[PDB]
């Protein structure tokens, strides 16, 4: 499955900025038309927590206006210590998709928007595949 | 807090000569409650103004991923014409210095009063206007009353284009 | 020696730093807005166009049409005010940012001028920063009047040299075409 | 028809705004492509060519390096006291720029309004026409 989804226990717990109109939850409802939006500066981050610490084969994001993005794993069951997974510069316009096949155990996944193409940015979908 | 449903953040360069009393204008806007938060009147939105008095600006500036300054509060001292001049130069290369030339520099001009031993307010309002800048005169002698207006002004200008961009986003993604 | 000058070059130099660091004097010492110096061992005279920010030489320039940025600067601070040194560093960074043409290096010079603050200036370290940013550094102490010139002459010479650079590059390019 | 800019047809520059004796205005009307006039600093920069007689000009043509915006102005009176604009041209990244015109001129002013670098050169100026 995809443990991103609220329904496979997917849950954001440590977002760095929020507007109740576009809450982190909007990243894991599987819809493409809802999103989470940043409220100002950079960087910004948020921490997704999956039901169990699982093997991740592929990670994938749907975003608007993101330029540099970084992702970090934590296989322990308290988000004590994170370890870098990757880092990606993106490009222009107004939706971005990204795919990353990876092979890691993780329980928490941190996503950092390190810089944007504008003043604000959005994340519409986050998908985490593996078992 | 009030019933705050969104907190936005905004990097604001606070520029102008050392002897125009920037410290005072900030600290009083800051201290006044008891990073400068203001909630936008008639909303549940709070805006945190990140106030960069020019060693702070520099720290910011040489950090990685640093992304320019697009909000500014220009302060001068009615007592020193030359302090006004400096604001204008600042202003122009802040416009020049923007990474993204397609985002307007949003600024506010403030007239202050260093209680210590000349500018034409007259001309300053005009310049401000000609450059589409809100102009706020503090110098009159209300230390404490309306230090807030500039900050609130700038914070509101920021609020608004947030709402702009956010709607633009909803536009761009259905479905 | 002079007025046997075969070429006059011109150079816009922003002269920035706080009002109370004595830029005026520095510019006055130097001249008594155009500061000629002839480059030692040449028949070349360089006119430095000195744009004190305050003022309002620089802003006038800045909003004129065709205005083309500032790529030479003289940063002045007051040993008495650490905060005046700070200001120089910010200035410096966005002068680098403000350049229309990012492929032309900002060429600058740092000057220490002569109250004292609680946090004084370590000219050791100022010198260090300067050096780390590849800036000529000039301490305006010895008294007022002697070496006000060195910074200006420095900057004027830095300018001279890349003139000669460009000029040879040109002769290169049109012997071919 | 002649090239009246050529020094051999009375062509003569009288009011250049900057000079280095190593690259004098004269280098623009010797008909060679390898000699030039170079600017000594800022912008704009200008120089005023004067032709033997006030003639009908049909082809004006310049050879330059590093010029970005250029403007040209005519004066049909026999003193350069009143000039009238002829054209104006943004250029690009050895640049030859040819323009067809029909005007009477005695003086022709060329202004380099902006360059791509700190300095610029004019190697040839050619003025064709008769009368
Ligand atoms: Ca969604
Ligand atoms: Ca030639
Ligand atoms: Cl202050
Ligand atoms: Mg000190």
């Amino acid at each position: 499955k995809d443990y991103a989804r609220e329904e496979n226990g997917g849950l954001v717990v440590m977002a760095s900025c929020s507007d109740e109109r576009f809450p982190p939850e909007n990243m894991l409802d599987g819809k493409d038309n809802t999103f989470w939006v940043t409220t100002g500066m950079f960087p910004q981050e948020f921490v997704l927590r999956l039901e169990s610490c699982i093997r991740v084969s592929k990670i994938t994001t749907l975003s608007l206006n993101v330029r540099k993005l970084a992702v970090e794993k934590c296989d322990q069951d308290k988000p004590d210590q994170f370890e870098k997974v990757f880092e990606v510069e993106l490009a222009n316009r107004g939706l971005q998709t990204e795919v990353h096949q990876v092979n890691i155990r993780a329980k928490y996944l941190k996503f950092i928007l390190l810089q944007g193409h504008g003043e604000f940015a959005t994340v519409n979908r986050v998908s985490v595949v593996g078992g | 807090p009030i019933d705050i449903t969104a907190t936005l953040r905004c990097k604001v360069a606070v520029v102008g000569e050392a002897t125009v009393g920037k410290s005072a204008l900030i600290s009083m806007f800051t201290s006044k409650g008891s990073v400068a938060p203001v909630t936008i009147p008639d909303t549940t939105v709070s805006v945190e103004l990140f106030l960069l008095d020019t060693s702070d600006l520099y720290k910011e500036q040489i950090s990685q991923y640093w992304n320019g300054v697009y909000y500014a509060i220009l302060v001068f001292d009615v007592s020193s014409m030359e302090s006004f001049e400096s604001c204008k130069a600042w202003f122009e290369l802040l416009k020049s210095a923007r990474p993204d030339r397609e985002r307007p520099l949003r600024a506010v001009l403030v007239a202050n009063k260093t209680d210590l031993p000349q500018v034409r307010l007259d001309m300053a309002q005009d310049w401000a206007t000609t450059n589409t800048l809100d102009f706020f005169d503090v110098s009159a002698n209300p230390p404490g009353k309306d230090a807030d207006a500039p900050f609130l002004s700038i914070a509101t200008t920021f609020y608004r284009n947030y709402e702009d961009k956010v709607a633009a986003f909803q536009d761009a993604c259905r479905n």
